RNA sequence: AGCCUUGAAGCCUAGGGCGCGGGCCCGGGUGGAGCCGCCGCAGGUGCAGAUCUUGGUGGUAGUAGCAAAUAUUCAAACGAGAACUUUGAAGGCCGAAGUGGAGAAGGGUUCCAUGUGAACAGCAGUUGAACAUGGGUCAGUCGGUCCUGAGAGAUGGGCGAG
RNA sequence: GGCUAAAUACCGGCACGAGACCGAUAGUCAACAAGUACCGUAAGGGAAAGUUGAAAAGAACUUUGAAGAGAGAGUUCAAG
RNA sequence: CGCGACCUCAGAUCAGACGUGGCGACCCGCUGAAUUUAAGCAUAUUAGUCAGCGGAGGAAAAGAAACUAACCAGGAUUCCCUCAGUAACGGCGAGUGAACAGGGAAGAGCCCAGCGCCGAAUCCCCGCCCCGCGGCGGGGCGCGGGAAAUGUGGCGUACGGA
RNA sequence: CGACUCUUAGCGGUGGAUCACUCGGCUCGUGCGUCGAUGAAGAACGCAGCUAGCUGCGAGAAUUAAUGUGAAUUGCAGGACACAUUGAUCAUCGACACUUCGAACGCACUUGCGGCCCCGGGUUCCUCCCGGGGCUACGCCUGUCUGAGCGUCGCU
């Protein structure tokens, strides 16, 4: 019976709701368990940066969010053919590929670009072969000072 | 069986045998009369093996 | 305290690992301190108590400078039987009376072909210790 | 040397029965 | 009539002792168990026993097999080999 | 009956043996609880079952 | 005499079946001094000599089974009892070599785009 | 810088008191190892009932009762002990559709011997189908085993999410 | 038409650690020879039951009585 | 008539393998209620839930768009926060009820048939040789046997490819 | 005075509350995450010097071998054990072994009937009889072997 003045409220615990409950007593127990993976990755790849490969720059859909800038999935077949990298080799240096983008526009097209460019530069390459140089490859007095860089690569700030 | 008895026990004591009757007791075990040849004499076979 | 995320600092669990432990490891549980007339000639604080060792009674209404031969180890009782600890029953049999093995010294070691290297042992990892901290 | 005493079973009974002979029929 | 004199007519049994699950159930006319379903391949379980359940499970009886095969887990399976002889 | 199988007279046999008292050296062993035999049988009250 | 496994495994099948064959006659004479009524010293005897029978025969089939898997050690087809028994599905798997293949389309993927080992500047 | 084997909790108390009360503090006893005051915190937190639940115990009450089927008596023995056991002598019943002598189903050791007198055998027992010790069921011909009966039940096939 | 780890779930299993939980009518039905004893033809139903003492030192011996039972004596800090 | 192919189909205690049954907290495929709510009840609700059947794994299932969107566009699956008690459904009553975007945990892609190109360039089996030998393989021989042209292997798959 | 009855206290009984203990539960979290025709889970029956239940095991039966340990097990006997020409007891456990029923597998489920092959007694291959071992379930895959067809053909 409703009381003399208040909402009209509809709970919705009409099923059996006490045998599917979710409890997060774990919830510290997996943070812990996530943080050790990630470090045992961020070991498993010794100077590799330790977020992974670098994404691109992505505007968003939907009006509401159209105006920020985000970290999309991979770089476009277009973007890479641009940049000069084969796109069955970039998967090799770090540089995040899918397929299915597509590009539109320009300014952003011109912005991938640009982007894979300012990470083709800041890329330290170590030789296929450790005692031999070779030819695209950075020479030994960078892989020295070569280190693992922490969180995202090149982060995207709107 | 009647016949692994009497051939078992013509090996561990060297006694030809003229019947065995079997019973299953209600303890479970099988007890066996082995009843010897007319000229053994289970007293003295018994007194060997050391019952007597 | 202790940190070792491993070990049980419950109670009920070590009150049931004690009193259901193995026969050999009740050996080492049922340890006793060496005489400080054998601490400073072995280098060693306790040993698991053997059969025929000669100890003293320390703790309890047998506690005197009497020493004595361990007559047997009953294990299973957490206790041990001494030569000439013992006690009347009613009718007139004598009966040992069983010391826990913490409570009693030994005077006398009975050295075996073993007792020689769980010693030796023992003084080589306090030597290793004593340069670990020196 | 204690000798010791003995001991028996039986089944528990349960009180269940109802006659319920007894009618009072009064329209 | 119904009762205490019908009760003596009971002379001649309806179950016995089942082969695969040693219980007193195996109906001697139909032939089949009412606690396992013998003659079926499939030992036979419902849900609405919550507790029948737990009188027969894997922790039940001896895991002559199953207390060894958790014994030799620890270490993989290991096969073919003995310790270093003294 | 008298007319018994022979799974049957074996059971009754392993009921026969198991139908014996505690034996008295028993209970002056250390870990003890062990009174009297509980689980004992007397043919007249309960029937086996079967 | 304290009957030993070690020193019963450099003696003969038959030199092995002769001590059984007695051991076996002494439990005979055990079980009887048993039933007719015998001092402690014998009756406390047939748990040795049950356990010397264990041994015995525990020596025999041992060896047995090393001179049956020597026999079948290069074979191709052996016993399902000299046969690797580990779980039913760990001998239902691939063998290391057949997790091991790869395709000419993978061996030819791995040479051509190897993954690099590298670093970028922060 | 609380109390405690120089005696904690608990319980008993014709002992001293406090508070309107809920309650509390002292003394004596018993007991044998833990316990409390304050400031906050938390709750499976206070019982007279619910034909409440479980356990224990009363009046009823030394009461109802130990009354279906004719019946017991004498002497002796064993024994601490005899209406009830055993022997013998009487008298009686069942009266071959039996209270006799054997089996099927069912029981499962109830069979037999010795001992015991705690519990049980609705009095008692020197007795028992009780208890404790040990024994005991022997097959070519007696049955099972075999064959089919009413009927049950695979394969083939069919159906079926299974 | 097909394959594919990671993040994700786990009141069963093995091995663990913990608790502002209960403390033997509570907590699992089960702290104990418990899915045991017992009931039911079956499907199933299903308990009650922890504590001498530091150590058995678990009362020798005398005595009445057939015995159970007592009266002494002794063990223990204590048989209150 | 016989002979020899091929197709279709039987028989083997033929040589060598494989399945079956158990567990079931979690997971996958089907089957599927009625208590109850609606102050009655019949659609709805309970609920695609309980029961029932089948099948697994240490995770399963899903998964690299015949997608979302309508932007200046995003880009496999699974998971959390949020969207949201929202849009919507509903005797529009009781009640039921998502997704997109966005921030995060994780992060990885690929492979066939087909269309063509190559002397079937491919695969399984037995015998012998040497090794390896306790997850049955490596290399060599066999005018040794088969599978396969009613299509095996290599290149190649929508990001185009030859 | 006496009996009986009521009340209070003392002690004594019936009963086992209270308190104090706890080798048990409940819940949370972590790691792994493994059964089976090479016979699973479960059941049955057996095994101890004295043993009923629990527990352990399977006719090698409260356990064998191996390794670690290094002197006990214990309720009583007895028995091992220079403690080093050699190892009591525990724990580990990789070698060996593991009765009958059970998916349960020769056919049935009484424990009944078989067939085949190879051994040993019987015989002296004479089949008989007895004992021992190995085989003989259903579906299904690859190949082998023997076959069926007025299926499609070719040649005699
Ligand atoms: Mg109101
Ligand atoms: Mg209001
Ligand atoms: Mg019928
Ligand atoms: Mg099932
Ligand atoms: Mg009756
Ligand atoms: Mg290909
Ligand atoms: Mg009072
Ligand atoms: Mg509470
Ligand atoms: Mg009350
Ligand atoms: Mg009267
Ligand atoms: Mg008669
Ligand atoms: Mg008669
Ligand atoms: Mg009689
Ligand atoms: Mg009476
Ligand atoms: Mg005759
Ligand atoms: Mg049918
Ligand atoms: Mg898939
Ligand atoms: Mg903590
Ligand atoms: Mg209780
Ligand atoms: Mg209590
Ligand atoms: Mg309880
Ligand atoms: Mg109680
Ligand atoms: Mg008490
Ligand atoms: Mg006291
Ligand atoms: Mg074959
Ligand atoms: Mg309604
Ligand atoms: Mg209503
Ligand atoms: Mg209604
Ligand atoms: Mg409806
Ligand atoms: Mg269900
Ligand atoms: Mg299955
Ligand atoms: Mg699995
Ligand atoms: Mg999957
Ligand atoms: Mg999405
Ligand atoms: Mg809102
Ligand atoms: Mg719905
Ligand atoms: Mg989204
Ligand atoms: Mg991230
Ligand atoms: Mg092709
Ligand atoms: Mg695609
Ligand atoms: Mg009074
Ligand atoms: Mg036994
Ligand atoms: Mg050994
Ligand atoms: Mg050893
Ligand atoms: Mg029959
Ligand atoms: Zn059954």
């Amino acid at each position: 019976a409703p009381s003399r003045n208040g909402m009209i409220l509809k709970p919705h615990f009409h099923k059996d709701w006490q045998r599917r409950v979710a409890t997060w007593f774990n919830q510290p127990a997996r943070k812990i368990r996530r943080r050790k993976a990630r470090q045992a990755r961020a070991r498993r790849i010794a100077p590799r940066p330790a977020a992974g490969p670098i994404r691109p720059i992505v505007r968003c859909p939907t009006v509401r969010y159209h105006t920020k800038v985000r970290a999309g999935r991979g770089f476009s077949l277009e973007e890479l053919r641009v940049a000069g990298i084969h796109k069955k080799v970039a998967r090799t240096i770090g540089i995040s590929v899918d397929p299915r983008r597509r590009n539109k526009s320009t300014e952003s097209l011109q912005a991938n670009v640009q982007r894979l460019k300012e990470y083709r530069s800041k890329l330290v390459l170590f030789p296929r072969k450790p005692s031999a140089p070779k030819k695209g490859d950075s020479s030994a007095e960078e892989l020295k000072l070569a280190t693992q860089l922490t969180g995202p690569v090149m982060p995207i700030r709107n | 069986n009647k016949h692994q008895i009497k051939q078992a026990v013509k090996k561990l004591y060297d006694i030809d045998v003229a019947k065995v009757n079997t019973l299953i007791r209600p303890d479970g075990e099988k007890k066996a009369y082995v009843r010897l040849a007319p000229d053994y004499d289970a007293l003295d076979v018994a007194n060997k093996i050391g019952i007597i | 305290m202790k940190f070792n995320p491993f070990v049980t600092s419950d109670r009920s669990k070590n009150r049931k690992r004690h009193f259901n432990a193995p026969s050999h490891i009740r050996r080492k549980i049922m340890s006793s301190p060496l005489s400080k007339e054998l601490r400073q000639k072995y280098n060693v604080r306790s040993m698991p108590i053997r059969k025929d060792d000669e100890v003293q009674v320390v703790r309890g209404h047998y506690k005197g400078q009497q020493i004595g031969k361990v007559v047997q180890v009953y294990r299973k009782k957490y206790v041990i039987y001494i030569e000439r600890v013992q006690r009347e029953k009613a009718n007139g049999t004598t009966v040992h009376v069983g010391i826990h093995p913490s409570k009693v010294v030994i005077t006398r070691l009975k050295l075996d072909k073993d007792r020689k290297k769980i010693l030796e042992r023992k003084a080589k990892s306090r030597q290793v210790g004593k340069e670990k901290g020196k | 040397f204690v000798f010791g005493p003995t001991g028996m079973p039986g089944p528990t009974p349960s009180g269940t029965n109802v006659g319920s002979s007894g009618r009072s029929p009064s329209v | 009539t119904k009762g205490t004199s019908s009760f003596g007519k009971r002379r001649n049994k309806t179950h016995t002792l089942c082969r695969r699950c040693g219980s007193k159930a195996y109906h001697l006319q139909k032939s089949t168990c009412g606690k396992c379903g013998y003659p079926a391949k499939r030992k036979r379980k419902y849900n609405w026993s919550a507790k029948a359940k737990r009188r027969n499970t894997t922790g039940t009886g001896r895991m002559r097999h199953l207390k060894i095969v958790y014994r030799r887990f620890r270490h993989g399976f290991r096969e073919g080999t003995t310790p270093k002889p003294k | 009956s008298s007319h018994k199988t022979f799974r049957i007279k074996r059971f009754l046999a392993k009921k026969q043996k198991q139908n014996r008292p505690i034996p008295q050296w028993i209970w002056m062993k250390t870990g003890n609880k062990i009174r009297y035999n509980s689980k004992r049988r007397h043919w007249r009250r309960t029937k086996l079952g079967l | 005499a304290k009957i030993k496994a070690r020193d019963l495994r450099g003696k003969k099948k038959e030199e092995l079946l002769k001590q059984l064959d007695d051991l076996k006659v002494e439990l005979s004479q055990l079980r009887v001094a048993k039933v007719t009524g015998g001092a402690a010293s014998k009756l406390s005897k047939i748990r040795v000599v049950r356990k010397s029978i264990a041994r015995v025969l525990t020596v025999i089939n041992q060896t047995q089974k090393e001179n049956l898997r020597k026999f079948y050690k290069g074979k191709k087809y052996k016993p399902l009892d000299l046969r690797p028994k580990k779980t039913r599905a760990m001998r239902r798997r691939l063998n290391k070599h057949e997790e091991s293949l790869k395709t000419k389309k993978q061996q030819r993927k791995e040479r051509l785009y190897p993954l690099r080992k590298y670093a970028v500047k922060a």
